[PDB]
């Protein structure tokens, strides 16, 4: 479903919390293309920072079948 | 309430028309359903006590429900199911001799799901009473006028359940 | 039970519990191992009070269990000598609250609407229960019969 | 090498105090005189003195 | 209404069975304990004013209930007030007599709290003004007659809470 | 039913229903009567099939009636027919609906849950539906056995 | 939910029996029905909007509800109406694909007339708009497919009633 | 010349859609080759070579 | 593709295609050619498609060509039958796919934000895809005007 | 949700007062029988399945719940029942570790009545289900540790009759 | 082991391993010595209770021996015995851990879906570890059986 | 929520109308009024921690609730005692900015009964809690600014009553 390969890194901005936070703090994960644009639109509200972004998922200039 | 006559009239009269086609061969199903409905009613009237008896017998007799814990059980609770299939049994004649189940949910079916909730009675034996008023009467009187009897007396069991 | 009973005479006057009303309910709750003792003689001899004024009744009554008649085969007459144990439970019953409430409450109130829709003859139905009296005050001593034939008694006429 | 096949039929269901069937037994012990019929035609019978009048 | 031998009674009932070893234990207890319900019943009559005026006077009075505009002014709503709490003390003295809290939730609680929503009557005082006749009758009668009065009373209390 | 499964895809996907899916139904609606058909010989062939069905099982796996087995017993192997029946008539179920429906809901559903707490072969059962395939294409014509059959793998793919 | 197919299935399931032909001749009626309802869905998802705002300028435009005072006065809410109207002819539109209301009283009608209550929504007014999108689909459709559309529409006016 | 009595035990009961009675006449009629009781030993079987080794 | 709808449905609930679905595939490989067909016969009669529907949808709302109008002029008629042009393309594409989502994916997605930036009346458009259907069944036969109106149904029920 | 220990806790701490020996000999109750409590639990963990597995093949395998018409007929309701019984032994295992009901009371009971109600669920069934859950149990674990495991059950029964 | 369940379980609520798991920690390494002679124990006489919890495996359920079974062969009989030889090992690997926890991430994880794709009885299996365990409980001296108990008790637990 | 600024244009909307002159004579009350508001709510702010503080002390401390087993005791219910009075003071201070008693059944009374009766929240001891809140107050900010604090105080009483 054309997805995206990203990872980034989000720090803590106002709290200093005491669990193990690498898992969310610096993560790779693939979202999907409906949802990229929200989703970093997210990353960049919380202040993270996206490291790197790819087209895993998918082919880059279909005009149709992609769903 | 209202009948299928009265229905087909206040129909004619809400649009404001006179009796048209349509009017008239509902008002010719009516009058060719008629003499059955009647005959229907004058065997009920007759042998009224006796649906309810065997119908009790049937299904609610020798059972949880009449055993101790149930809700048949005690005299006075045992009366009131008396009663209360008494009650099932003559609206649903009125029903059948009106053509129309106005009389049924204009004269039972609203507010008594939740006076049975406030009483415990339990809405799955009574529906099983109403099926048994049903083979009886469909035993007792035939098999059109038992059947249209069956859609009266199911339709008190879909507005009760 | 006498205690609800005068309670719901104290509620109907609106008023407290007069000094009659609560040293009856002193006499009876002092009193109260008489009537346990009766209950505790009916229930050691509940089968045997059911059998014998069940034949009793058979004997006085034989068209309740002829054909036509409303008790007619085994299964029937069982179902007979089980309103007999009902019967029997709710005189227990009465004899243990000291009133006849819960008599009234589970097997006195509709009988007669009950036993119509069953085509029961409700006078046999009140000799079986006075022919009950009858072996219950046969097999109990004398003021422990009059004791349980007070609510015998009130149930024979309820029924008749 | 023993096998424990159940039965079409459930457990039986015990049985309760309101249920007759525990007096059953008690029934036929009593095993009640039934009345003989009644050899009466009722066509000989008259209406207009065997009604009693006092 | 039920009480403690009437309850005994219903719970052999809804089994069918008759009075065991156990509901004559439990039947002996009642007994045991109607000595101390007769007496408390006719202390708490003889003195039943006393207690709710004391009761008012300790939780109630010098208030901005009482002070004008509130629900304690208006002189037939103070009567009305002096009434409530006699009828609370009554109806559990009723309940301590019986030994169980089904008169309680039948002929009081049924409907007080929309009754009193209606009506506008503060809930939280009217439980402080129960609990202020609990601790006078606990003064009044004792320990453990004070302790089965003060079960009933704040059963009036969490049935209006 | 297809247009059950349909209208629920499109009330989830908040549109009408593509018209691909109208023809679809159109095309269900046209072809029905061999459906029909199907169900009917199904049900005046029940009891031959599934008489075919168990004893080809009982010679295939005989430790399925192995001593120790689940469906060791004359009353187990009643049993086991009884789950055989069933399974037959959720195939005519199907066929008639058109779909798949009505197999998941009423006998795929949580089946594997079931069949564990009775320690009973899921993948014996499979067998047992797929000799009914067999032997149904066996008994029944050719074109309707593709449908037929068809509906037969979906319930075999979906058990084992 | 279930169908007229899932229906028949069900009343056959309830005994676990076989399909005999009383179940036979209802469904080779939902066949016989079939092509009708495929080509009426088909047209009302042409012009899906399109019955909708005939219907709002038949009835809706131009009255009390637009006017200010009105529960349709203003964009949110009048937004909110013709997601209502939306809502309401694409499940009976998916109601006659059905050839049962059982999606009606099972998605729409369930809670619908309560939070209609505590909104303050215009019953009367909802009632004759779902009026206006029935003569609406019924000249555009035609007399059986717009009957059928006309008795589910009934249907949502009478459980919403 | 009889009264029918009310026989409410479920006695002589129809056997509907879904029980084992229908269906123990046709486990009769197939009577399954119950297969014997294997003879293995399970004490001399040496679990070196026995297993497939492929 | 109609294969693609199916493949979807089927990865969502996560096993292989249900024979519904297979039947679906079935149909489909067996009406592609007259598919094809029909697709042939509307891409060798397209000019006369558009030029028609473009000269009766001027004729039933001139407003849209009037002066100061987004269509005003001899380009932007150009433009607005090049839209035409790629509008009757894509449901011949939708025709040769035997579904919609390739139409939804290239020009339904997005496109009510598309023409509310280009200042373009939907329902104008919608009108137009109207006569499309209406001239494309004028000289198209009556059951491939059928499938043919189906599509251009989706593409005014989903534009509109 | 709290424990025997922690219950006791609570209880003295809503009475302002430090534990007495009541609350101490009390505590050595729950430390006397945790070893018992612990040895059950590990024999009810071994059999969990099994224990459900007989039970409901003991009490409602060939009968008319599980028969169509009933509510155990389907696999869909089967394994909700069979997911229902294990809820049940595993939070009567829960309530034998705790030597408190206030888990089943809160995380069981809860609702569960209007549910079945809703469902239709068969009470009186679903109770001697849970009573062959005890026999099970009570024949698996031994004496002791299955009447406490059966007082927990029997309490499960008391709050779902 | 134990120190790996109790750092576990220490991380995920971020705490500094409490002396209410240290002195556990603490008991284990002293008392280690007698769960080493249960593990040498059952290592020298690994080879007896295998055979003897077949021997009895087989004598309940003899299906998977009979031809059509899943045991049969002779080399298949031989896989069972390798299995439950594997899985006394794994026993033997818990007692010297101390928990559940090397059990469970070796021989528990997707069991079920192990046995399903080879078509086993998964509770024939569990009965092979009660009767393993029972054999063991003969074996061993009383209290050791009982501390192996809970890691057989396991075993058989998350099997079933 | 509201204010009596958009009060005023809700009141222009629904009878349909421009502001008139009565409209802006109330706006340029409000306009007057505005400046003791900004400064009341200013020193309310400032000094919010000290008057639910002295609130706290002069109502709730050594009492029933405050004594073990009461809803006061257990630290974490007192400071949430004590952020439910920081609540009720901020919107408190809102209402007073606005000018409307909106926010108060918008924001605070909208399940609040419901939510005490559920918590077992003592509610003349909150009521009497508001009344101190009050007092502290219009004692702070003087009588003409307190006035409206005491308003809209006594509309959370009424609300919450
Ligand atoms: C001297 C004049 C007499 C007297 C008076 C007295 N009264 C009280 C106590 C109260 N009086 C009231 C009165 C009213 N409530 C109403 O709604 C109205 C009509 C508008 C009236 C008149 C109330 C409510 C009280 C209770 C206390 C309160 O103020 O709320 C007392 C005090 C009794 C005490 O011990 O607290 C007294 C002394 N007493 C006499 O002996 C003179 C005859
Ligand atoms: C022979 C190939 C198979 C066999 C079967 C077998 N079945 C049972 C018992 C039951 N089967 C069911 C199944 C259903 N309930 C439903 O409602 C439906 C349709 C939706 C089905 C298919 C159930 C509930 C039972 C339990 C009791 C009952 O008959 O209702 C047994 C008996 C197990 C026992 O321990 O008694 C057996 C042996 N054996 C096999 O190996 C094949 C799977
Ligand atoms: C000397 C030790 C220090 C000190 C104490 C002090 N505390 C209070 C008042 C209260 N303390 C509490 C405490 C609790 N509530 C709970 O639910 C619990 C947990 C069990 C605790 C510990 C409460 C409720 C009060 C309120 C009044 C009351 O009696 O309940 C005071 C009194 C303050 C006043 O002005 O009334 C004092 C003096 N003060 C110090 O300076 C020392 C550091
Ligand atoms: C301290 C030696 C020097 C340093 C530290 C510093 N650390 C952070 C914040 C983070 N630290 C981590 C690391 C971990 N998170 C985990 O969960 C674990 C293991 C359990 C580790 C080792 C992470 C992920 C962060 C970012 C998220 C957070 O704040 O928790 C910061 C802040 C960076 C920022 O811009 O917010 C700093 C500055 N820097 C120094 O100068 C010290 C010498
Ligand atoms: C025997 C001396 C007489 C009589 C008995 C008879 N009774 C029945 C059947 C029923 N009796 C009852 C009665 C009660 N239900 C209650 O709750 C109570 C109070 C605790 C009572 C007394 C009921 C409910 C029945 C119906 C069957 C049932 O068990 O639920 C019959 C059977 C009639 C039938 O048609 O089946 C008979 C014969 N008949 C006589 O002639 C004697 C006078
Ligand atoms: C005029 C600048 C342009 C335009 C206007 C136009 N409007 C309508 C009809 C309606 N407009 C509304 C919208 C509103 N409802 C409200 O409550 C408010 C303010 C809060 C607005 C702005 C509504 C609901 C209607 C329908 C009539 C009604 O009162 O319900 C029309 C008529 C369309 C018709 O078919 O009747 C027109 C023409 N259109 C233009 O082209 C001008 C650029
Ligand atoms: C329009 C026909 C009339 C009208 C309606 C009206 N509706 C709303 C808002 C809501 N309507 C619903 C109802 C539904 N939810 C569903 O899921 C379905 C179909 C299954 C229905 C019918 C709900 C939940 C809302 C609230 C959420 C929302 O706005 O979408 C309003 C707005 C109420 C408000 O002002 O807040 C109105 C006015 N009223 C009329 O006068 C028209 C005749
Ligand atoms: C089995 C003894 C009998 C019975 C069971 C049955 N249960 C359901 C479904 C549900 N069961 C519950 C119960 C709980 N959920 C919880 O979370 C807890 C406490 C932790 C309990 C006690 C619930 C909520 C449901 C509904 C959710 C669901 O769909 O599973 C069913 C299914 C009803 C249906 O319509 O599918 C059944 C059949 N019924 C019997 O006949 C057995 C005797």
């Amino acid at each position: 479903m054309r997805m995206f390969r990203i990872t980034a890194c989000v720090p803590s901005q106002t709290r200093i919390r005491t669990q193990r936070e690498l898992q969310n703090t610096y993560f790779t994960k693939l979202v999907p293309y409906d949802n990229w644009f929200r989703e970093q639109q997210r990353i960049m509200k919380m202040g993270g920072k996206i490291v790197k972004v790819e087209l895993a998922t998918g082919r880059p200039g279909t005009n149709a079948g992609l769903a | 309430m209202q009948d299928a006559i009265t229905a087909v009239i206040n129909s004619a009269d809400v649009q404001g028309k006179y009796l048209d086609g349509a009017a008239m061969d509902k008002l010719k199903s009516y009058f060719a359903s008629g003499e059955l409905r009647v005959r229907a009613a004058s065997v009920i009237s007759a042998n009224a006590a006796t649906i309810v008896k065997e119908a009790v017998a049937k299904s609610l007799l020798y059972s949880d429900v009449t055993r101790p814990g149930g809700n048949m059980y005690t005299t006075r609770r045992y009366a009131a199911c008396i009663r209360d299939l008494d009650y099932y049994l003559r609206y649903a004649t009125y029903a059948m001799l009106a053509g129309d189940a106005s009389i049924l949910d204009e004269r039972v079916l609203n507010g008594l799901k939740e006076t049975y909730n406030s009483l415990g009675v339990p809405i799955s034996s009574t529906v099983q009473a109403i099926q048994a008023i049903k083979e009886v009467t469909a035993s007792l009187v035939g098999a059109d006028a038992g059947k249209e009897m069956g859609v009266y007396l199911d339709y008190i069991c879909s507005g009760l359940s | 039970s006498i205690v609800t009973k005068s309670i719901v005479n104290a509620d109907a006057e609106a008023r407290y519990l007069s000094p009659g009303e609560l040293d009856r309910i002193k006499a009876f709750v002092t009193g109260g191992a008489a009537r346990l003792r009766i209950a505790e003689t009916l229930t050691g001899s509940r089968e045997t009070i059911v059998k014998q004024a069940g034949d009793r009744l058979f004997q006085k009554r034989p068209d309740i269990v002829s054909p036509g008649g409303n008790a007619y085969g085994e299964e029937m007459t069982a179902t007979c000598l089980r309103d007999m144990d009902y019967y029997l439970r709710l005189v227990t019953y009465g004899v243990v609250s000291g009133d006849v409430t819960p008599i009234e409450e589970i097997g006195l109130v509709g009988v007669r609407e009950m036993y119509r829709s069953l085509g029961t003859p409700i006078e046999a139905v009140a000799q079986s229960v006075r022919e009950m009296k009858e072996v219950a005050s046969g097999l109990m001593s004398s003021d422990d019969a009059a004791e349980a034939s007070a609510y015998f008694d009130f149930v024979i006429g309820k029924m008749s | 090498w023993q096998n424990e096949v159940r039965r079409f039929i459930p457990q039986e269901k015990k049985l309760t105090a309101g249920n007759p069937m525990n007096f059953l037994g008690m029934a036929r012990s009593i095993n009640p005189a039934a009345n003989t019929i009644p050899k009466v035609s009722a066509q000989n019978i008259n209406i207009e003195a065997s009604v009693p009048r006092r």
